[PDB]
């Protein structure tokens, strides 16, 4: 934890906080996504699934 | 532009001539209205400064938590900003990110300070009196309404000594003393 | 200068209010830090809360002496002014001289036709850390107030069992060196307030081998203060009493200066309350 | 009847002796309370972060 | 207060003691007086009026 | 509750919390009785501290279940019996001054 | 002298009485609550 730095630090802290809040919180308020329009999110989903 | 009908609206759901999406809520012109500033460039110079403070706060956040360098520099930043006057609490570094705003800088501007100290009665009145040259900061008069007065100079804004404003103020309190030619 | 004092006292009060409103956020950050260190589930409120979780990076970078003394505790040796009530009796003038001798960096002011606004204003402008005002009852001294000046606190004590130094015998004169202090039985929060104000009334950084120790011992809400000079023999320490001795009970603690009289009361000795004679430090 | 005040404590020989014993004990232990003076590589990528952030701080200041 | 006792020796027997009023306010009897014989001074927690009556409960 | 019956005879053994100050309280309305079917002591209310002054000692009371509806502010959770009769006569009649206590 | 004595012994009597009443309340609560909860758990089995 002392020598981790940058985006790795940001994402790992967010992951731990997400884990605890998930264990004791309501699923929707825990995991709401971010707003993206319909054809944009459907195109992203289909590209990733491919 | 005519309050077009129903099928026209469904075919033109996305047109708007007055509000586009780059005019980001018209926040700039709204803040220019709230604190009565004179040009668009002034709002966006303040926005450039707030952007620089916020990227520095983000990089100091990305440094590791128990870092002496991180604690030293974020403390220097919060001290600097509180002494300037922009942020009001010296204790929260998520304020150093979150609550540094163009409105904070724009209300350390000068006619806001006069209006708050009750030298003027509205901010438009304060701008008028500054432009007509009644206000001095320290011993030398200030003619620019866009003067950023810190805390320790908010202790020195006064009326210029030979003004009809000062004469009327004293005369109302029944305390004029023309030996000074106040 | 008075305009600076006004704006700085206003800013201190507003910062006080905000700190007392965000003590809860301090506790919430403690809960998040504890869970992160030894991972337990978070409570429901902090789990749903998104601003606090999002801003726990800066507030993870985040992390005692009093508020009014923190800036200049071990920096400025404090100067105080021991002044009398008004139209002093000669025995009370003697006692004021005793107190001036007891504190180092004290001076003495005969009060005659001085008003309290002019007195406090002049002390502020010239720069004096403390004022000590003494009151009598036909020679016997009965009250003492201490004010810390740049909008600091005032403690009012009533002092009872007074025995002077010139009362005893021609033993000589004091040692006047920067003393050691002893603070016994000061335990509660108000005990910390009183030990703070008296310790900063004294001087800073005494030597390791001084000869005089000044003791404030709390015996059942009566503070007894004495002076003792000490010599370390081969087997045991012998001490010779010196200075006045008196029991001194605190009875109020205001937060303005002693000229204010509408200051925000921090504490006050309740007499005609039902359970007054039970509790200590109340 | 009832009293609304513990009266003031008289000073006695044994009270003085207890205070003298406490003072003797504290001097022998040399335990006082007094106002004391207030005084006054890493890694590659940590040095790189420090450099960029000090340059950016200087510019903002 | 003026009418409870007779002598300053009596008030000195009873001093420092706990009195109340008919009106409810508490107070203590504090010191004997000298020129009248049974009069004393008492400190209350609010301004007593003239219409009232102080009392001392005794067993 | 106490086994078979609805009501249980018992001997008054001692008087818990007689020394309390504030009158008409839970620890003042509580007594302690020993059931004679088992020789087993257990604590039990009486209504009305006056009726506490009725019931005395070694006096053959008859208990019933208490049956609270909702929780109260100062009542003791746990005592589950009240006294109905004292040595053959009923505490309500003794309280309303209909009958007398015979010995 | 008498005032100090009377106040000291009065405070001792008060503190003793509070300790005694809290003791009695706690013993009643724990014992009768244990018996009551065991019987209620047995009756819910029925």
């Amino acid at each position: 934890d002392d020598q981790v730095i940058g985006k790795a630090r940001s994402r790992t802290l967010e992951m731990r906080l997400n884990r605890l809040s998930r264990v004791n919180g309501h699923q929707d308020k825990i995991n709401k996504l971010e707003k993206v329009p319909m054809h944009i999110r459907r195109g992203m989903i289909d590209k990733h699934v491919k | 532009v005519r309050k077009l009908k129903h099928h026209e609206q469904k075919l033109l759901k996305k047109v708007d001539f007055l509000e586009w999406k780059q005019d980001q809520g018209h926040r700039d012109t709204q803040v220019m209205r709230t604190y009565h500033i004179q040009n668009r460039e002034d709002y966006h110079k303040y926005n450039r400064i707030c952007g620089d403070i916020r990227r520095l706060a983000n990089k100091l956040s990305l440094l590791p938590p128990t870092d002496p360098f991180r604690r030293k520099h974020e403390q220097l930043l919060l001290d600097k900003l509180y002494a300037m006057g922009v942020l009001t609490t010296k204790s929260k570094i998520s304020d150093l990110e979150n609550k540094v705003t163009v409105s904070a800088i724009c209300r350390r501007r000068l006619p806001v300070i006069m209006h708050r100290l009750k030298m003027a009665e509205t901010i438009q009145d304060a701008v008028k009196f500054i432009e007509q040259g009644h206000v001095r900061v320290g011993p030398n008069l200030i003619n620019d309404p866009a003067y950023l007065v810190t805390r320790n100079m908010e202790d020195y804004v006064t009326w210029v000594d030979n003004s009809k404003i000062k004469k009327t103020l004293l005369r109302y309190r029944n305390q004029i003393d023309d030996f000074d030619f106040s | 200068m008075l305009r600076r004092q006004a704006r700085e006292r206003r800013e201190y009060l507003y910062r006080k209010a905000q700190e007392l409103q965000d003590s809860q956020l301090q506790q919430k950050r403690q809960i998040i830090k504890q869970a992160l260190a030894q991972g337990k589930p978070l409570p429901k409120e902090l789990a749903e809360d998104e601003s606090l979780q999002k801003d726990f990076r800066y507030d993870q970078s985040l992390k005692q002496v009093d508020d009014e003394y923190a800036a200049t505790s071990g920096i400025m040796d404090p100067r105080i002014i021991v002044t009398t009530s008004r139209d002093p009796s000669t025995r009370l003038s003697q006692f004021a001289k005793e107190i001036k001798l007891l504190f180092p960096n004290a001076v003495r002011l005969n009060r005659g036709n001085y008003v309290m606004p002019n007195l406090v204003d002049a002390c502020k402008k010239s720069g004096t850390t403390d004022l000590v005002v003494l009151h009598e009852h036909r020679g016997v001294p009965t009250s003492l107030t201490i004010s810390h000046f740049p909008h600091g606190p005032t403690a009012q004590f009533s002092l009872h069992n007074v025995v002077m130094r010139h009362d005893i015998i021609n033993a000589g004169n004091q040692s006047e060196v920067n003393p050691h202090l002893i603070f016994d039985n000061f335990t509660t929060a108000l005990g910390k307030r009183v030990v703070c104000i008296l310790k900063h009334l004294f001087n800073a950084g005494p030597k390791k081998d001084s000869e005089r120790v000044i003791t404030f011992a709390n015996r059942g809400d009566f503070i007894s203060v004495r002076q003792h000079v000490y010599v370390r023999t081969r087997e045991g320490v012998e001490i010779a009493e010196v200075g006045p001795r008196f029991e001194m009970r605190l009875f109020e603690l205001r937060l303005g200066t002693l000229e204010n009289k509408d200051a925000d009361v921090e504490w006050q000795l309740r007499r005609f309350i039902r359970t007054a004679n039970k509790k200590d430090y109340l | 009847f009832d009293r609304t005040a513990k009266p003031v404590p008289v000073i006695t020989s044994e009270v003085t002796e207890s205070l003298e014993d406490m003072i003797r004990r504290r001097i022998q232990d040399s335990n006082f309370d007094d106002l004391q003076r207030r005084t006054l590589a890493l890694s590659e990528e940590l040095q790189k972060a420090h450099s960029e952030i000090s340059e950016l701080y200087a510019n903002l200041v | 207060i003026k009418d409870m006792f007779s002598s300053a020796m009596e008030v000195a027997r009873f001093e420092g003691a706990q009195i109340k009023t008919v009106s409810g306010i508490r107070g203590e009897i504090k010191r004997a007086l000298s020129k009248p014989e049974g009069h004393y001074r008492a400190a209350f927690e609010d301004k007593i009026l003239m219409s009232d009556i102080v009392i001392l409960r005794s067993w | 509750p106490f086994g078979g019956s609805s009501h249980a005879k018992g001997i008054v053994l001692e008087k818990l919390g007689i020394e309390s100050k504030q009158p008409n309280s839970a620890i003042r309305k509580c007594v302690r009785v020993q059931l004679i079917k088992n020789g087993k002591k257990v604590t039990a209310f009486v209504p009305n501290d006056g009726c506490l002054n009725f019931v005395d000692e070694n006096d053959e009371v008859l208990l019933a279940g208490f049956g609270r509806k909702g929780k109260a502010k100062g009542d003791i959770p746990g005592v589950r019996f009240k006294v109905v009769k004292v040595s053959g006569v009923s505490l309500l009649a003794l309280w309303k001054e209909k009958k007398e206590k015979p010995r | 002298f008498e005032a100090r004595q009377r106040i000291e012994e009065k405070n001792k009597e008060s503190s003793d009485y509070h300790a005694k009443m809290a003791h009695i309340v706690n013993t009643i609560n724990t014992e009768e609550g244990a018996e009551k909860n065991k019987y209620e758990r047995e009756r819910k089995l029925r």
